[PDB]
RNA sequence: GGAUCACCUCC
């Protein structure tokens, strides 16, 4: 429901102030950070603008998160390019991730929201990354996968895993 | 390059310097024809052979970088455009067999070909699998029971099996419906 | 049939 402190995050620039913007975060449907003027640039920024545009898309870096109150602040200047490029693999991984799992829907007849839920969410929360858990039944076996998800997901996402993801 | 950095998917494959004529085609129609297809842009190096396909703005569904690359696979490993196309449908996947996994290659082969390609007509007939030979590789199209199937049979072929018990072999796996 | 075949050929 919310992303940690230290998580990188790929969000949208919504909203522009002297001091500040507010970003939409594109993984977390519907949640809004702020990003304060002087975690916009390792340099000095005299306007905001010259660095952000309403609709623009960003990593950036989650310096501050309070559940509770629904608070978020996040930093463009402390991402380093390694650190960008490898949020921004991990996006389009995610997007795979996301395909393959639609088809695999689509093929056994259940909508997108169970998909979610027996798959998506215990696939994440176990392995980190829902294309980790993929590439790892691409390795060893679909049975990987035995015991998170129900038992007949596992011979659609054995074709479209081994036909689709790489052993890495 | 908003899209670029954060949607491009891309793919990057090498086939035989012989096929490159064909993948392209007469006035670029082939890769053409691909594109249109799939919605992707392909781009193909002359003398290397190294081919990049990547999703464009117009990309509407998800999987087609995977399908054209597939197709360009399938062309580089022996089929014609045409028997590729395949690739296409629904739930059929391409399948490349390294022989010299298996195994003396001419040999092998020609067992596979049969007498004037008797046995991969038999092969592709039974299995509902297409099957291309060619270089060091057997390559099937085709869904994941015509695949094994056929993948069955050309591997008993390469391991020595008569002629005989490969299509007693096949007749039992079709009598299997 | 008794084990090499057919189609596709530089944007």
């Amino acid at each position: 429901e919310y992303p940690e402190e230290g998580e990188f995050v790929v969000a949208t620039v919504k909203r522009i102030h002297n001091y500040g913007a507010f970003l939409e975060l594109d993984e977390y449907p519907g949640k809004e950070a702020f990003m304060h003027i002087s975690e916009v640039a390792s340099t000095w920024v005299r306007n905001i603008r010259d660095y952000l545009k309403e609709g623009q898309k960003v990593v950036a870096k989650v310096i501050r998160v309070d559940p509770r109150k629904g608070h978020i602040d996040l930093s463009l200047r402390r991402v380093t390019q390694q650190q960008r490029k490898a949020k921004l693999q991990e996006f389009k991984r995610a997007q795979k991730a996301e395909n393959l799992l639609r088809l695999a829907a689509e093929k056994l007849g259940k909508d997108f929201e169970a998909a979610w839920r027996e798959v998506w969410v215990p696939l994440e929360e176990e392995w980190g990354e829902v294309y980790a858990a993929f590439e790892d039944a691409a390795k060893d076996g679909i049975e990987v996968l035995k015991g998170h998800v129900p038992d007949e997901w596992l011979p659609v996402l054995k074709e479209i895993v081994e036909n689709y993801v790489e052993v890495p | 390059d908003e899209w670029e950095e954060f949607f491009k998917q891309e793919e990057y494959v090498k086939i035989p310097k012989d096929r490159i004529a064909v993948l392209i085609g007469k006035k670029g129609q082939t890769k053409k024809e691909i594109e249109k297809r799939t919605k992707t842009k392909i781009t193909i190096d002359s003398e290397t052979g190294e081919v990049w396909i990547t999703s464009t703005k117009e990309t509407e569904d998800p999987l087609a970088v995977w399908k054209a690359r597939d197709i360009v696979l399938a062309i580089g490993r022996g089929f014609s455009p045409e028997r590729a196309f395949r690739l296409l449908n629904e739930g059929e996947y391409l399948e490349i067999i390294n022989l010299t996994d298996i195994i003396a290659l001419p040999r092998v082969r020609g067992r596979i070909i049969g007498r004037k390609g008797r046995t991969r007509q038999i092969i592709e007939e039974m299995s509902g699998a297409s099957v291309s030979v060619y270089g060091k590789t057997v390559a099937i199209i085709g869904n994941p029971i015509q695949i094994e199937i056929a993948k069955t049979a050309i591997e008993k072929l390469a391991r020595g099996s008569p002629h005989g018990s490969v299509y007693r072999y096949l007749e039992r796996r079709k009598k299997d419906l």
